């Protein structure tokens, strides 16, 4: 088969710079017809991919100017002029020279904006879940940046291990931020036993952690 | 305004087939080429193969060549894709797109678990000059669910989070919402929760304890 590799899995980018997405292939995609057989695409979070560029160096229609592809035959490149916080995906190349058609792993493109500190909240378990059985203390770290936060447990201020599930969203395509919770999952009965619950956060953004707590009952 | 619209998710039993649909809409459905694409959760894009509708021909990556099988009904303008002995490792998301590259399909969950179907209890995240609410989804399968707030009025400071696969193997995810602090007391927030596997809906009002 043809090989395809993308060198980098994902690159950052200040908006309104411009950045270049590299793709090799194992094999000249040139055909003797003189076309070379390279498609860039773009996959947005949750949807279907969209093609950006058709042979190597034709944009697609209703593609933006600022998008453009250029190569050698066996290295190509996508180059995005002005990019803007919308343009946050995964792009691919893929070759459709010779059966099977290969895909490169992908690139995501990552927008670089200004480093943003998390707005920390916690949220006891609800009397409805409590009923059940169950409890799960909810940590929210809002619209930070970069992507990197760290959450550590404490119950009666002691450390907590193995009980915790984070959630991370994509880059948001406007403001350019993250989001991420925290679960900690204890049984009911468990839970009643402890007074203090806090979740301690660590970020580029802090100078020094930040804790956000509350005592069970008030 | 050409369409390829695909079947369904599916949860299917392991060790069984599993058949997926594509259908065209908006051109001449036997003039173009069908390819196939699989993208596993998380991971990128693998070409399956292609069919030429108005022939009966077809290509296929070795890879998928004994899975797979590409069939096309020229009468209702639909491509088929069965996979067979079904595996966890056939878990993915099953594109359809029309030769060219511009015209795909939504795509096809595809699930492959002898787990039965489960639905979630809903529970509030309730708010203490921003506020933050929400819903914690909890202990379902398979995936997904989807959460809208306010019947879908509501879209500006929403962050619904990947679901997470529990210890249980059920799964749960979490959608919050920022509001201003002044609108607690004057605008009731609900989040509409669906989990179509097992046709649960739950519309729950998110209160200021
Ligand atoms: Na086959």
């Amino acid at each position: 088969d043809i090989v395809m590799t993308q060198a980098a899995p994902s690159v950052p980018v200040t908006p309104g710079e411009s950045v270049s997405i590299s793709c090799r292939s194992s094999k000249s995609l040139l055909h003797s017809n003189g076309n070379t057989y390279l498609f860039w695409f773009l996959q947005r979070p949750g949807q279907s991919p969209q093609v950006l560029i058709y042979r190597m160096s034709n944009l697609a229609s209703g593609v933006p100017d600022r998008f453009s592809g250029s190569g050698s035959g066996t290295a190509f490149t996508l180059r995005i002029s002005r990019v803007e916080a919308e343009d946050v995906g995964v792009y691919y190349c893929m070759q459709h020279l010779e059966y099977p058609y290969t895909f490169g792993s992908g690139t995501r493109l990552e927008i670089k904006r200004t480093v943003a500190a998390p707005s920390v909240f916690i949220f006891p378990p609800s009397d409805e879940q409590l009923k059940s059985g169950t409890a799960s203390v909810v940590c929210l770290l809002n619209n930070f940046y970069p992507r990197e936060a760290k959450v550590q447990w404490k119950v009666d201020n002691a450390l907590q291990s193995g009980n915790s599930q984070e959630s991370v969203t994509e880059q948001d395509s406007k403001d350019s931020t993250y989001s991420l919770s925290s679960t900690l999952t204890l049984s009911k009965a468990d839970y009643e036993k402890h007074k203090v619950y806090a979740c301690e956060v660590t970020h580029q953004g802090l100078s020094s952690p930040v804790t956000k707590s509350f005592n069970r009952g008030e | 305004q050409v369409q390829l619209q695909q079947s369904g998710a599916e949860l299917v039993r392991p060790g069984t087939s599993v058949k997926v649909s594509c259908k065209a809409s908006g051109y001449a459905f036997t003039n173009y080429l069908i390819e196939w694409i699989k993208q596993r959760p998380g991971q990128g894009l693998e070409w399956i193969g292609v069919i030429n509708p108005g022939s009966g021909g077809t290509n296929y990556n070795e890879k998928f060549r004994v899975k797979a099988t590409l069939t096309a009904d020229k009468s209702s303008s639909t491509a088929y894709m069965q996979l067979s002995s079904l595996t966890s490792d056939d878990s993915a998301v099953y594109f359809c797109a029309r030769g060219g590259g511009y015209y795909w399909g939504q795509g096809t969950l595809v699930t492959v678990s002898a787990a039965s179907t489960k639905g979630p209890s809903v529970f509030p995240l309730a708010p203490s000059g921003t506020a933050a609410l929400g819903c914690l989804v909890k202990d379902y399968f398979p995936e997904p669910v989807t959460v809208s707030w306010n019947s879908g009025a509501l879209t500006s400071g929403v962050h619904t989070f990947p679901a997470v696969l529990q210890s249980s193997g059920l799964y749960s995810l979490s959608s919050v919402v920022t509001v201003p602090s002044s609108s607690l007391g004057t605008q009731t927030y609900i989040c509409n929760v669906n989990h179509k596997p097992s046709n649960t809906k739950v519309d729950k009002k998110v209160e200021p304890k």
